[PDB]
């Protein structure tokens, strides 16, 4: 059901290897040195 | 009973004995995974290029973009030799890989004059295309080094689209068996005890391990060994 | 100095050295550490969860009118977490006799689903007759429009797996996207039982269809019960399905795949007793599941094994 | 067919700014307090004393790792 | 150990689409 146009679709150099999953040349971090690039399930919060 | 292979020897035949657990840089014990079934440039031998890789675009995206083009998405054909290219990927444009480094340093006008189409702005989506997805990757690194924000490589590209089997470069998976002695460039003196010790460069290299690893089919794997079993040169406890 | 090393916490000659904090400096905490907050791990126990229902929940929704009316008949059928030992012949007799008297479709079908589940736990074979007598006409036959209540389907499916029955394939097929679209509502236990049955019967093609749907519907792959995956995979002898199963095996996780191997090696091994029907020999699929496991685990260095025969060359 | 010739407007406005620190900005280093060393004593096989400055020493370090060393007023 | 499984057959993915059109 999820369309080819969705952001869900995973385009990363690698599926398995974490160091190949960045957007830019090094791994950026969010505030508080939290991981940005590939977020873990609980880091994404949908709140009001 | 025992011999040079089985005994503890610092050195065997004038070179550091690779069989000793203590002749290796401890870093060689750290855990790693097999690469080889993954895409060529993800593998560990290309690690110097890893910071550069490109976000993928799959076959689905490609067919979708064939039927439903976006104005400012550009599909750029990287195929190098005209002798091998008989079809046209819809809405594509031709910048052969060999020219890229030069092409991307032209002004908008000059680029227009040399390639006959408008140079993509650095915001626009740029999808790269090749036979196997190798040259498209290298080209991608070029486009990324001039800083282009969306650069996607479509691996398996023209081969998957048109069902052609061609290759950008002739490179084979098999490594030639290592020839000389162990390279002094990999020999690693220790800083505390001043002790010389092997690294996994050279005749000892993970590539060679993965290359000769057990095949993933019982029949083809049994064919590889004599009737009695796989390793009978070793003492039972080393098997 | 010695064969026994100093332990850096208890030794003041480590603790108070220049490379650590002396006891005359001001003793405050150096930097804060937030580990658990930055990147958190999800809980997965090494042991399976102790309270989980471990069966196929049949979802009894009855109107609290017929629920009271039918009580002396239903008291014989399974209620939540309770499995009365009533012989299945009796229960089916009661349904056949009393059900035409009840007017509700929804009630008659909840009741039927209970009967099926009850007959699945005793493995009585004559219960499919009930499917052909009541349900087949308005659900499975000649493109009938009607869409069966979910609980009934789950129950019948569960019965076809518990009693190994060719019938399942006809029902399952109706549950995909173009049919009833019930497949995404299946429990993990549902999939487990299905796979195990199909595996015993030995349909590579059933196994393939089912693994494809499971994957597409986003079943919980890692928590599908290992025994049933192994028995399913063991059933695969055909070249194409075999190919499929390699490519597919990459969908499990590191851990899952390690225990796929362990479980496999046990079921043809020491634990060959654990099965009601013994496995069948697949040397190929066994070898492959082991191989896959080896590929996906972290690799260890045993240099005396790798380089055992290495000789240097001056070429 | 073409009815027209036009000049290509685009809105390039950057008005938002998102900069994210790369990971290595927060990595640890080893930092140290630093005082002027007034003297040093080393002993392993044979004791050796070096005295840079003679004053009443207000602080003293002892360090055992390879050689016994004592850094005075360090 | 590569290739793990038989590569996809030679099938041409563009033709059917442009044929429909
Ligand atoms: O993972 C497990 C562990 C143990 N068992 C236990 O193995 C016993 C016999 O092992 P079987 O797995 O051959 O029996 P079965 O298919 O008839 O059992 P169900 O799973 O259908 O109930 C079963 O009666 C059950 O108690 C499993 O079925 N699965």
């Amino acid at each position: 059901d999820q369309p080819t146009t969705s952001p869900s679709v995973d385009r990363f150099a690698s599926t398995t290897h974490p160091e190949q999953r960045k957007a830019q040349f090094v791994p950026r971090v969010g505030p508080g040195s939290t991981p940005l690039e590939d977020p873990a399930a609980d880091q994404k919060s949908e709140w009001s | 009973q025992a011999d040079r292979r089985t005994r503890h020897h610092m050195m065997v035949d004038g070179q550091i004995n690779p069989r000793e657990w203590f002749n290796w840089h401890p870093k060689e014990y750290q855990p790693w995974y097999f690469d080889r079934h993954k895409f060529l440039y993800e593998q560990r031998q290309y690690a110097q290029f890893h910071h550069l890789l490109c976000h993928q675009v799959y076959l689905k995206d490609m067919l979708h973009l064939m039927r439903y083009p976006e104005p400012y998405t550009h599909i750029i054909d990287c195929r190098t030799s005209t002798q091998k290219m008989h079809r046209w990927v819809p809405h594509s444009l031709w910048l052969p890989r060999d020219e890229v480094e030069y092409a991307l340093q032209l002004s908008a006008d000059e680029f227009l004059d040399m390639y006959g189409f408008r140079k993509p702005d650095k915001s626009d989506d740029v999808i790269l295309l090749s036979h196997n997805g190798i040259y498209s990757e290298q080209a991608g690194w070029e486009w990324k080094k001039q800083f282009f924000q969306h650069v996607y490589n479509y691996r398996g590209g023209t081969n998957e689209l048109f069902g052609e089997s061609y290759s950008d470069m002739n490179v084979s998976d098999v490594l030639s068996p290592w020839k000389g002695p162990f390279p002094q460039s990999g020999v690693f003196v220790d800083k505390w005890s001043k002790r010389k010790v092997l690294t996994r460069t050279g005749p000892f290299d993970r590539q060679y391990e993965m290359q000769d690893f057990a095949l993933p089919d019982l029949e083809l794997e049994k064919a590889r060994h004599p009737e009695e079993g796989p390793r009978q040169n070793m003492p039972f406890g080393l098997q | 100095v010695g064969y026994t090393p100093v332990n850096p916490d208890t030794s003041p000659m480590v603790a108070y050295s220049q490379y650590h904090w002396h006891y005359n400096l001001p003793q405050g905490m150096e930097r804060p550490h937030s580990v658990n907050r930055t990147f958190a791990a999800p809980f997965q126990s090494n042991h399976s969860l102790v309270n989980k229902y471990r069966g196929v929940w049949i979802e009894f929704d009855m109107h609290p009118a017929f629920s009271v009316a039918l009580e002396p008949q239903l008291r014989k059928l399974p209620r939540g977490r309770t499995l009365p030992k009533t012989p299945a012949e009796e229960v089916i007799a009661d349904y056949t006799a009393l059900a035409p008297l009840v007017d509700d479709e929804k009630t008659r079908d909840l009741w039927l689903a209970k009967v099926f589940q009850h007959c699945a736990f005793q493995r009585c074979g004559g219960a499919m007759e009930l499917w052909e007598r009541y349900c087949h006409q308005r659900f499975t036959a000649e493109g009938a429009t009607a869409k069966p209540p979910l609980s009934l389907v789950k129950s019948v499916l569960f019965y076809c797996n518990k009693t190994d029955n060719s019938g399942w394939r006809a029902l399952f097929d109706r549950c995909l996207k173009d049919g009833w679209n019930y497949t995404p509502l299946f429990d993990t236990a549902q999939w487990s039982f299905m796979l195990k049955s199909i595996g015993r019967m030995g349909d590579e093609d059933g196994v393939r269809a089912v693994l494809e749907e499971m994957l597409d519907v986003q079943a919980d792959l890692d928590r599908v019960e290992a025994r049933s995956v192994v028995i399913a995979l063991n059933a695969v002898t055909n070249a194409d399905v075999y190919e499929f199963v390699k490519k597919y095996l990459f969908n499990f996780g590191e851990r899952k795949v390690k225990f796929l191997r362990t479980t496999y090696s046990d079921l043809r091994g020491h634990g060959a007793g654990k099965l009601r029907i013994p496995l069948k020999e697949n040397d190929n699929m066994y070898y492959h599941v082991c191989w896959h496991s080896s590929i996906r685990s972290p690799r260890q260095f045993s240099p005396r094994q790798l380089y055992f025969d290495y000789t240097p060359s001056t070429l | 067919m073409f009815l027209i010739h036009f000049v290509h407007y685009k809105t390039i406005l950057q008005k938002y700014t998102f900069k994210f620190k790369h990971i290595f900005l927060s990595i640890d280093k080893y930092n140290s307090l630093f005082f002027n060393i007034s003297g040093i004593l080393i002993w392993l096989n044979i004791i050796h004393i070096n005295i840079i400055l003679i004053k009443y020493s207000f602080f003293i370090l002892i360090n055992n790792f390879e050689y016994l060393i004592i850094l005075i007023s360090t | 150990y590569t290739p793990i499984w038989k590569s996809d057959p030679a099938v041409d993915n563009v033709a059917p689409l442009r044929d429909e059109d």
